[PDB]
RNA sequence: AGGUAGAUUACCUGACGUUCCCAUCUGUGUGAACAUAAUGGUACUGAUCAGGCUCUAAGCAUCUUUACUUCCGUGUUCGGAUGGGAACGGGUGUAUCCUACUUGAUAUGAACCUACC
RNA sequence: GGCGGCACAUCUGUUACAAGAUAACGCAGGUGUCCAAAGAUGAACUCAAUGAGGACAGAAACCUCAUGUAGAAUAUAAGGG
RNA sequence: CAACAUCUUGUCAAACUAUGAAUAAACAAAGAAGAAUUCUCAGUGUUAAAUACACUUCAGGAAUUUAAAU
């Protein structure tokens, strides 16, 4: 049975990290967040300020509006049966760029980069390149021959018990 | 004996050392943030500081905007460049202190080419009183802030020398008149402080004290045979000289390697060297 | 007055300290957990024995101090004072509480429990208690361990190691390594030779 | 006659029999509290391309 | 062309402490002797914790003062020559200060005048060397090295040097 | 090579000693005025007589610490599932996930803008 | 049921199950206040403790150096900073 | 002797913790309406000034390619 404190159960969860006291680093607040931005809620108990809600902690948002001092975040909270938009106005103390779209982000490169020698290939009249592979899970391994000069074998048997003491 | 030396590797396990520049006691990071804040609605648009250090022998003023990667230099002026505008003594004295600000000022809008429509002031009457740089048509003067480090601002600090140079030079950087040399008296004490009036009244004071501290003071003006009074026309004319050419100026440099590492070869075979003397 | 010990013996809980919130607990009643020539070197006594739990249980107090009674007069009974060496390896660091029921002005079920004594949550195939001796003492050692075991609840085990006195090496991993200098006696143990840190002269 | 206070039994059972219920995309697009400036840039745009456009149609 | 020069032994700071339990009228007084003994005004020190057995928190103690330069020198002769520059071997700090303290005070003994009273002070010397600077500045607070940083012994054959005055090991 | 500003915030710290200073930096000289305090010790201002003594920076050590790697060890623990065994207590097998402490090997900084050498 | 207590409005740690929610007349405690400064800001300084020294002075009075990651302080309960 | 240091040793914590899983929580894997590029390009504001940058149906307009992205 716990009290309905704003900041209750946070003996742990707003602990600095060990050896991680003191002053952030200066990318904190030099990092420049634009609209629609993924952004991650991370409450930093050294500035009691504006510390949001413990309830968003390591969430994972939206920017959706920049303001002199205060970044606009968007998350999705789950009510009773059904899911709410929370919009949130927070210092970039509390919050850290995601890399959620990072992996993303290297295939979005990868095509526009083949796309873009594409229309030098058909200018030029050369057949033009494919489009990189999509993913897919881990497939069944081909049929492979093994050399049988460059191998050793180990033989596997049940160990006989020896007593630990 | 009793010892209790608190230094076992328990001590160390769980200390958390200062960041490297707090650590050297060259950063202020609680001010330095402060200043470094642009406003997140404002995204990417440099925010200027005049960083101002005095060593002990020049007065280093900088430009600089803040990046992740690091720190970026602007424009750069020093006081050790003085002798090419004719001053070669006292370098840090408050008139060469005003003598380095005015001159990054100048160099700064020259960079920028807007030196034409800024010009400050000149006349070395208006060199006392207070001047802001304003609005000059519809375009809006440099505006850079005042950095000081751990230098504490007095009523007659240098580092408001160098403000007062820039915002005379044209540059606005935003203060009050209450630091300067007059913050009392009036602007005769602060005129001719920075004319060098307290500079060239000690060599006339000491003159009629002592020869020997006469000497002992100010053993290098002697022989440059700069006399009390030329102190103040000297100053005159490198305001003059700055004014028309603050354009910066133009071999292979002579290194000295130190000590150098150990390879592993080396680091193990001094043990074993060791060890095999020690084979007592 | 004391509870039968079928009421204290399955470990349920969580551990339950003495501390600065569970006061007013009583004194356990083993005092002394080394009997015997404790301070004997690591190579007087090779030959080692061990008590082995299988059970998961608690273990009270007073069974401790019962069995170290027990093996104490019967090892000077039959070895002698310096011919052995028995280290008990489990203390009572939780306390046990109890709920007295005395009339009509009784609540019944609406209150809490005062402690009541000690015990040590033991785990299968924990080591409980444990001893060295020499060769011509093991005989008769074994015999005082197998009392002891009547002291206690549940099924022990009587384990004899094939390792020194109390260190982690084998027999003849002692006889090898102490013979390179790598094992220094402490009067009581030994100290590997550091092969780390400044030089010596 | 005490009772029992609470239980967590079958409430997410219930909550996913009509399941959780997502925003559309509309509650996304709210702009209510956003920048002043911002908000100052984007209408007086609007007012300047809608004037253009009823011009527009008012010459034709 | 040495620097031997950058390595000289020379007084930094002078202290002398009165610590008087009573507040008020001699404290005063205490202070005033200070004053004619050093010649720049002492300052009060307050009572750290409390203590029934002294008789002793928000009250002035004590009233100590330091002097630096040649007035530290001569003060200093003055509290020598009544030890008669006798020093014991134990009087040294391990970190190359030393210390005494004295019950009569030469003062002025022509007028002198018993509602003044009679006050007993201490005497602590801070030896240093040019470039201890580095522990004391605002900017760039760095520590001393170890062999540049004073020791009992140093501090000893420079009382012997520049005092000839003997230390006692009794 | 050095100095100013930094970003990473111990591979950057701490102790024992060692190497230069040619520039620079520092330490170094003085107290007249601005300014400073009980103290020109601090801070402030004026300077250049001397010095690499400290700092700083570079390097050493079976150095503590710290950072990667293997090993510890598929051991602790764990999700799913018996009309599986046990009087209990607790502990399998199957299809899976898999730490930690420790020990050993390596490292003891990388990098950005400006000026000067 | 009564007598007792307030689990009736409310805060901290734990039970509590590494998202959110979260029981008992579960455990250890807390609130109905206090502050013109104990609010705001600027500047300077570094705390507890230990070692070594200094007249009375002793283990506890005050002074100095060295080490000193907070082991002090921050109105209050506890937990965070 | 004790005491205090220091190196080992045995056993511990719901209201101790460096480290720290398994299971989980919340994102991304192409909806101003299925992409991309090239040319052209305006209104406010940021800005020392902007051709930078921000928002404006990825303001708007037109061509070429294009249905691909576990």
């Amino acid at each position: 049975p716990l009290s309905n404190g704003r900041n209750r159960r946070t003996r742990k969860l707003f602990k600095r990290p060990f050896r991680g006291h003191g002053l952030s680093n200066t990318s904190t607040i030099l990092h420049t967040y634009k609209v629609g931005d993924y952004v991650t809620i991370l409450c930093n108990s050294s500035i009691q300020h504006g510390l949001p809600y413990k309830a968003f902690h390591g969430k994972t948002g939206r920017v959706w509006n920049v303001n002199p001092h205060a970044i606009g975040v968007m998350v999705n909270k789950k009510v009773n049966n059904r899911i709410v938009v929370k919009r949130l106005h927070i210092s970039p103390e509390h919050i850290k760029p995601s890399g959620c779209q990072k992996d993303f982000l290297e295939r979005k490169a990868a095509v526009a980069a083949i796309r873009k020698q594409n229309i030098q290939l058909k200018k030029e009249g050369k057949p033009l390149l494919p489009l990189p592979a999509k993913r897919l899970p881990k497939q069944p391994r081909p049929a492979e021959l093994i050399k049988g000069a460059d191998i050793k074998f180990t033989t596997v048997a049940p160990l006989k018990f020896e007593e630990l003491y | 004996g009793f010892l209790k030396v608190i230094k076992n590797r328990a001590y160390f396990k769980k200390y958390q050392t200062q960041f490297r520049r707090r650590r050297e006691g060259k950063t202020d990071y609680y001010a330095r943030r402060k200043m470094i804040f642009q406003d997140k609605d404002k995204f990417k648009t440099p925010k200027y500081r005049v960083v101002v250090r005095i060593t002990n022998k020049t007065v280093i003023a900088q430009i600089a905007y803040s990046e992740i990667i690091g720190d970026k230099i602007l424009c750069a002026a020093y006081s050790h460049e003085l002798p090419r505008y004719g001053v070669k003594l006292g370098l840090t004295n408050y008139a060469a202190a005003y003598c380095t600000g005015l001159l990054l000022a100048r160099r700064l809008l020259q960079k920028l080419g807007m030196d034409k429509q800024f010009v400050g002031v000149s006349d070395a009457a208006k060199l006392g009183e207070d001047y802001t740089p304003e609005e000059v048509d519809e375009r809006r003067p440099f505006k850079c802030i005042l950095d000081v480090g751990l230098a504490r601002t007095t009523t007659g600090s240098k580092v408001f020398a160098v403000l007062k140079g820039m915002c005379d030079g044209g540059v606005y950087v935003p203060h009050s008149a209450t630091r300067f040399a007059g913050a009392g008296e009036n602007e005769e004490a602060l005129r001719s402080r920075i004319l060098g009036g307290h500079v060239a009244a000690y060599m006339k004071y000491l003159s009629g004290e002592d020869a020997d501290l006469y000497k002992k003071q100010f053993g290098r003006f002697i022989a440059a045979g700069i006399a009390p009074e030329a102190l103040e026309n000297i100053y005159i004319e490198a305001h003059k000289k700055i004014r028309e050419n603050p354009a910066a100026e133009k071999k292979e440099h002579k290194k000295y390697p130190t000590s150098k590492k150990l390879t592993l070869e080396q680091r193990k075979a001094a043990i074993q060297a060791k060890l095999a003397k020690l084979a007592a | 007055g004391r509870r039968p010990g079928r009421c204290y013996r399955l470990v349920r809980g969580h551990p339950y300290p003495k501390s600065k919130y569970c006061r007013g607990v009583p004194d356990p009643r083993i005092k002394l957990f080394d009997i015997g020539n404790r301070s004997a070197p690591c190579d007087d006594f090779p030959c080692c024995v061990h008590i082995v739990g299988l059970e998961r249980e608690n273990i009270s107090s007073e069974a401790m101090e019962a069995a170290r009674i027990s093996i104490n007069k019967n090892m000077l009974k039959y070895a002698g004072k310096d011919g052995f060496h028995v280290r008990i390896r489990i203390h009572p660091f939780h306390v046990l509480r109890i709920n007295k029921m005395l009339r009509l002005q009784t609540g019944m079920r609406g209150a809490w429990g005062k402690s009541y004594g000690s015990c040590a949550r033991v785990k299968v195939g924990q080591v409980l208690i444990s001893g060295r001796c020499k060769e011509q003492h093991l005989p008769a050692m074994i015999k005082s361990f197998r009392l002891a075991c009547y002291k206690f609840a549940g099924r022990q085990k009587l384990v004899i190691s094939n390792k020194w006195g109390f260190t982690k090496y084998t027999k003849e991993e002692y006889q090898q390594l102490k013979k390179d200098g790598k094992i220094i006696a402490d009067g009581c143990y030994f100290k590997l030779a550091t092969t780390k840190g400044p030089l010596p002269k | 006659s005490k009772d029992k206070n609470r239980s967590s039994h079958n409430q997410s059972h219930k909550a996913h029999r009509n399941g959780f219920y997502k925003p559309k995309k509309s509650a996304y697009m709210s702009t209510k509290g956003m920048n002043v400036q911002v908000l100052k840039n984007t209408k007086a745009q609007r007012k300047f391309a809608l004037a253009k456009k009823l011009e527009a149609k008012k010459a034709a | 062309c040495k620097s031997d020069v950058m390595r000289k032994i020379k007084i930094d700071k002078l202290v002398l402490n009165i610590s008087v339990g009573e507040s008020g009228d001699r404290l005063t007084r205490a202070a005033k002797v200070l004053e004619t003994l050093t010649g720049q005004t002492p300052v009060l020190s307050e009572a750290r914790y409390t203590v029934r057995a002294f008789s002793i928190r928000n009250d002035q103690i004590a009233c100590h003062v330091t002097v630096r330069g040649a007035k530290a020198a001569e003060i200093l002769e003055k509290g020598l020559k009544v030890k008669e520059f006798e020093l014991k071997a134990n009087n040294f700090s391990a970190t190359g200060n030393f210390g005494f303290g004295i019950e009569e005070h030469i003062d002025l003994g022509l007028k002198y005048d018993p509602q003044v009273g009679i006050y007993g002070m201490d005497f602590f010397v801070v030896l240093a060397r040019p470039g201890f600077r580095v522990s004391r500045r605002k900017r760039m607070q760095d520590k001393i090295g170890r062999d540049h940083l004073l020791t009992k012994e140093d501090a000893i054959n420079w009382f012997k040097e520049t005092y000839e005055g003997i230390v006692l090991n009794k």
